[PDB]
C-alpha cells in the first residue's frame, strides 16, 4: 500500500482538523482532563511537581476528582506520576476532593497535602466541606490521615463554603493556611497558624473580598518587594483572575479590607481572559509560574463559549510572572517553551481580498483590507510587529481562515477601546468577550502567538496575555485584518516543532 | 482445478444477492458465492496520516484505514469491490503405499 | 412521533443540531453526530429496492 | 482428541485487554463497573501503561 | 503455561470489629460493618485492637492506629489481588 501526501504547503481551503488525546506542551493527560492546578516545588529534587484533578466528561455521581501528579522543571516538558490521592467512599466526606495546598516540612522530612473533600449530598447537621491532609515520604505514596477535619462550621464560618487551602511559610517560622470561606453572608479569607501543621489556632480572618463575591484558590506570595495575591473569581458574570498588590503582608490585608476597591493597576488587576481559570504560583527561588487551565467547548464549537460559565477543566496551561517597576504583573511566555520551537517554516501570501500591498517582508493594510497566510501546523509559534497609524486602529488576528470558510475566530485589539476582543466573524459576527491591557504610546505590537494543537497564547508587546480556546486551528490558514484604522506588518516569522 | 460463473440470474435475485454480491453490486458473470466489500489498506500509525488520507468516518490513530477506489475523496458506499471468490486455485491428493 | 413532528413541521435540523450539542457534554456517543440539512429527514429508499427495481425508484434528495 | 483449541484470554488477558480499550479511547479504565481495579500510570513519552 | 498467576483461589471475609472496648456486628449482603456505641461518646478518637480477618488476608486498617468515626469509613481486605470493600459505621 502506497500512502498518498496531500499538498499542504499551497492551499488555502478550510480543512477539518482533529485534537489528539495526549498533549505535549500545554500538557494534558491521554486520560482525562486537568483541572484546578495545585503547583509546588520540590526543594529536593529541584523541579515543580503540579497536580491537579483528573476530571472526566462521564463524572460518576457519587465520588470523583482524583489527584494526579505531573512533575517538570521548565513548563514545557511534562511527565505523569498516576494517582496520587485517591478519592473516598461514596458515604465518605472526601469523596469528592477539591482544590488544595502542598508543603514540605524538614523537621520530619515529609510532604503534607492539604485538600478539601466534598460530602455526596449533604445532611443539615454535615458539614459539606472539610479539610483534610494526607501525608507522604517520598512524594510518591500518600497517607491520609484520619484523625484530621478542620470542619468550617467550629469557628463560625460557613459549612457549605470552605474551600482553597493554601498553605505558605514566613520568615517568623509559623505557617499559615488561608481558607476560602464565608461569614456571615460576607466572604472571608480566614487564616490559621501553625508551628507543626498538626494543631492549628484560628488567628482572626485573613481578609475580606470585594462587593459579596467568592474567590478561589487563593495564593499569597512576595515577590522582591511587594506581597501579591492571586486569585480566581466566582462570580458568573467575571469568570477570571485578578491580583492584588501591596508592599507589605500588612498593606496587602489592608486593601479592600471594607470595599475599599484599591486596585493594583489601572485594568482592575486582569491578567488573562475567560479561558484562564485556577491560577495558582509557584516560584523555583529564580523565576515564578502560574498554572490554570483552559477550558474546553461543549461540542468542539470555538464559539460555543456558553452561558454564565464555561465548561469546567481542560487543558493545564504555563504562563511566567512579570514584575514591572511598578509592582505590576504581567504574564509572558515560559522560556524554555519560546526556545523549544527550532525549525522555521516559510511564510508566503495565499489571498489577496483587501486594497493592501507587499514591499517584501513589509505589508501595508488599510481598514477593511485584509490578508492570509498558509497554513499552520500543530505546534506553531507566530511572531510579527505591526505599526499602526494611531492610538485608534483596529487590527485583528484570525484563525480557521480558508478561501471557503465561512466563519473565522479573531481576535481584534482595539486601541481606541484600549483593550483586545476575542470574537466570531463569518455568517455570525458574534462577541465571544475581550481582555483589558496597556496600549503602548508608541502605535507599536509585538504579536507572538503560541499555539499546541487547539490552545493558542497571544502576547502583545509583554503587556497583553491572552488565552484561547480554538478548535481546527491547526493545519489551517491565518489572516491578518484592519478595520477601522492603518496598520503596517512586518517580520512575520513562523517556527514549528 | 475448475471455475464456476453465473451468466444469467433474476433481477430480484441478483438485487438481494442471495447467491452473492452482498446485495450492493450483481454476481451475474462472477463466480458463485463471491463477496464484494471494502479494501483495507493497513492501520492509521498518525495523525498525519489520518489527515492525508481521503475522509471517512470514524478515521483515528489505530484505525482500520480503507481504499477510495473511485477517488472522489470520501469512502462511502461506492468504494466496494469484488475481494472474495470461494474457488481454489487447484486441489490435490497424494497416496503413497508401502509394502 | 417527536421526529416525525418535528420533520413536519420543518424546524427538524436546528432543533436535532440543538439537541446534540446539548447533550454531548453529558453523554459522549453524541461526540461525532451531525445532522445533515436535507438529507436526514428521511430514511433513504433501499438500495435492494431500488436495483431490484431497475430504473423504476428515485433515491431521496441528499443520498 | 482436540486439537484446534481456540486461544481464548485469560482473566488477567480480559482485564489487560479492557483497560488497553479504555484507554486507548480515554475513558477512566476504573470505571469499568466490572470489579476490575487498574493500578496503571504513564511512561515518559505519554503512554499509558499498567 | 496456560495458568495465569492469579490466585485467584482465597477467601477474603472480616468476621471481628473490635472499635476500643466494643463489638459490632457485620451483615456481608451489604458488605457493613454497625458498631453500637451509647448516646455520650468521643467517637473522634477510636483505635482499633482486635480485626481478624480470613487465612493470609490483609485489611487498610492496621491494629493500633486510631481513626475518627464520625463518618461511615471504607475498609478494602486483599489477601492477594482479590479484593473485598466494607463499610463501618457507628450509631
Ligand atoms: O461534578 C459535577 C459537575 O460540576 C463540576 C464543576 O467543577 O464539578 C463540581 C464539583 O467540583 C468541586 C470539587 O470537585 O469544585 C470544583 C473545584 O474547582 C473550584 C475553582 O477552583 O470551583 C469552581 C467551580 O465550582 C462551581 C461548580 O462546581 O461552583 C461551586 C459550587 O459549590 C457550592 O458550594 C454548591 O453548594 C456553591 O458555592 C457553588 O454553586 C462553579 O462556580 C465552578 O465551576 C473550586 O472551588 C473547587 O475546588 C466541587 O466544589 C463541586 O461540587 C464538574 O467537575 C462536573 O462536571
Ligand atoms: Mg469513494
Amino acid at each position: 500500500p502506497i500512502l498518498t501526501q496531500k499538498n499542504w504547503d499551497g492551499t488555502a481551503t478550510y480543512f477539518q482538523s482533529s485534537d489528539e488525546h495526549g498533549f505535549s506542551m500545554y500538557y494534558k493527560p491521554q486520560v482525562g482532563f486537568v483541572g484546578a492546578p495545585m503547583p509546588f516545588y520540590d526543594p529536593v529534587a529541584k523541579d515543580f511537581k503540579v497536580m491537579y484533578l483528573q476530571d472526566y466528561r462521564p463524572n460518576p455521581e457519587a465520588t470523583y476528582h482524583p489527584i494526579f501528579g505531573v512533575a517538570t522543571k521548565d513548563g514545557a516538558t511534562y511527565e505523569s506520576l498516576g494517582e496520587l490521592i485517591s478519592c473516598g467512599g461514596r458515604d465518605e466526606q472526601d469523596a469528592a476532593i477539591g482544590t488544595g495546598g502542598t508543603i514540605y516540612n524538614p523537621a520530619d522530612k515529609l510532604y503534607y497535602t492539604f485538600y478539601t473533600g466534598n460530602k455526596f449530598k449533604p445532611s443539615s447537621d454535615q458539614n459539606a466541606q472539610v479539610v483534610m491532609v494526607a501525608t507522604s515520604p517520598d512524594f510518591k505514596t500518600w497517607t491520609k490521615n484520619r484523625t484530621f477535619y478542620l470542619k468550617g462550621d467550629t469557628y463560625g464560618y460557613d459549612k457549605n463554603d470552605f474551600r482553597d487551602p493554601f498553605l505558605f511559610q514566613t520568615e517568623d517560622g509559623v505557617y499559615h493556611m488561608l481558607i476560602a470561606t464565608r461569614k456571615n453572608g460576607k466572604g472571608h479569607i480566614a487564616e490559621f497558624t501553625s508551628a507543626d501543621l498538626k494543631e492549628w489556632e484560628s488567628a482572626g480572618t485573613f481578609m475580606t473580598m470585594m462587593w459579596d463575591r467568592f474567590y478561589e484558590c487563593p495564593d499569597v506570595f512576595k515577590m522582591g518587594d511587594w506581597w501579591y495575591l492571586i486569585y480566581s473569581e466566582q462570580a458568573s458574570f467575571m469568570r477570571k483572575v485578578q491580583y492584588f498588590k501591596g508592599r507589605t503582608l500588612e498593606d496587602l490585608k489592608a486593601t479592600t479590607a471594607n470595599d475599599a476597591g484599591i486596585w493594583p493597576d489601572n485594568r482592575e488587576g486582569m491578567l488573562d481572559s475567560r479561558a484562564f481559570y485556577a491560577g495558582k504560583t509557584a516560584s523555583d527561588g529564580t523565576n515564578r509560574y502560574i498554572w490554570g487551565w483552559c477550558p474546553t467547548r461543549a461540542g468542539n464549537d470555538n464559539g460555543n463559549v456558553g452561558d454564565v460559565e464555561p465548561e469546567w477543566a481542560g487543558n493545564l496551561v504555563a504562563q511566567r510572572l512579570i514584575q514591572h517597576e511598578d509592582g505590576t504583573l504581567t504574564l509572558g511566555v515560559p522560556d524554555a517553551i519560546d526556545r523549544k520551537y527550532t525549525s522555521a517554516q516559510e511564510v508566503k501570501v495565499m489571498a489577496k481580498d483587501g486594497n493592501m500591498i507587499e514591499s517584501g517582508k513589509t505589508y501595508t493594510l488599510g481598514e477593511g483590507a485584509s490578508v492570509i497566510f498558509n497554513r499552520l501546523k500543530v505546534h506553531n509559534k507566530i511572531s510579527f510587529t505591526v505599526k499602526t497609524a494611531s492610538n485608534t486602529d483596529r487590527f485583528g488576528i484570525s484563525f480557521v481562515r480558508g478561501t471557503d470558510s465561512a466563519s473565522w475566530y479573531s481576535i481584534h485589539v482595539n486601541a481606541d477601546e484600549g483593550k483586545a476582543n476575542f470574537e466570531k466573524d463569518g455568517d455570525d459576527a458574534k462577541y465571544l468577550f475581550d481582555n483589558k491591557f496597556n496600549i503602548p504610546a508608541d502605535n507599536e505590537y509585538r504579536v507572538t502567538i503560541y499555539s499546541d494543537q487547539s490552545v493558542c497564547v497571544t502576547y502583545i508587546n509583554d503587556q497583553l496575555s491572552f488565552t484561547n480556546r480554538i478548535y481546527q486551528m491547526q493545519k489551517n490558514p491565518w489572516s491578518l485584518c484592519c478595520y477601522k484604522g492603518e496598520i503596517t506588518v512586518s517580520d512575520v516569522q513562523v517556527s514549528t516543532y | 482445478t475448475y471455475r464456476n460463473e453465473i451468466l444469467e440470474l433474476p433481477e430480484t435475485v441478483a438485487a438481494n444477492g442471495k447467491f452473492g454480491g452482498n446485495g450492493v453490486k450483481s454476481v451475474v458473470g462472477h463466480t458463485y458465492g463471491a463477496q464484494v466489500g471494502y479494501i483495507a489498506d493497513g492501520i492509521f500509525k498518525s495523525q498525519d496520516e489520518v489527515d492525508n488520507h481521503a475522509t471517512q468516518e470514524g478515521a483515528a490513530v489505530g484505525r482500520i484505514r480503507y481504499r477510495d477506489i473511485d477517488h472522489n475523496g470520501v469512502i462511502d458506499e461506492r468504494d466496494q469491490n469484488w475481494i472474495y471468490d470461494p474457488t481454489p486455485s487447484f486441489s490435490y491428493g497424494l497416496n503413497i503405499y508401502l509394502e | 412521533s417527536r421526529f416525525f413532528d418535528l420533520v413536519r413541521w420543518g424546524e427538524a435540523k436546528d432543533v436535532i443540531n440543538a439537541y446534540y450539542v446539548t447533550e454531548a457534554s453529558r453523554c459522549s456517543i453524541y461526540k461525532n453526530a451531525g445532522f445533515t440539512e436535507n438529507k436526514n429527514e428521511y430514511l433513504p429508499v433501499p438500495f435492494e429496492q431500488i436495483s431490484a427495481s431497475n430504473g423504476n425508484y428515485t433515491q431521496n434528495f441528499g443520498w | 482428541m482436540y486439537q484446534s483449541k481456540m486461544n481464548v484470554l485469560n482473566t488477567e488477558q480480559y482485564g489487560r485487554a479492557m483497560w488497553q480499550a479504555y484507554v486507548n479511547d480515554g475513558e477512566n479504565p476504573n470505571g469499568n463497573a466490572l470489579g476490575y481495579a487498574y493500578n496503571w500510570g504513564y511512561n515518559a513519552d505519554g503512554n499509558p501503561v499498567l | 503455561d496456560f495458568k495465569s498467576g492469579l490466585r485467584l483461589d482465597g477467601d477474603v471475609w472480616v468476621n471481628s470489629i473490635r472499635l476500643d472496648e466494643y463489638a459490632g456486628t457485620v451483615d456481608y449482603q451489604n458488605k457493613a460493618i454497625v458498631v453500637g456505641v451509647p448516646y455520650d461518646y468521643d467517637i473522634t478518637r477510636m483505635v482499633v485492637t482486635e480485626m481478624n480477618l480470613s487465612e493470609g488476608a490483609k485489611a487498610s486498617i492496621a491494629i493500633g492506629e486510631t481513626i475518627d468515626f464520625s463518618l461511615p469509613v471504607s475498609l478494602t481486605v486483599k489477601n492477594g489481588d482479590v479484593q473485598m470493600s466494607y463499610t463501618i459505621t457507628v450509631k
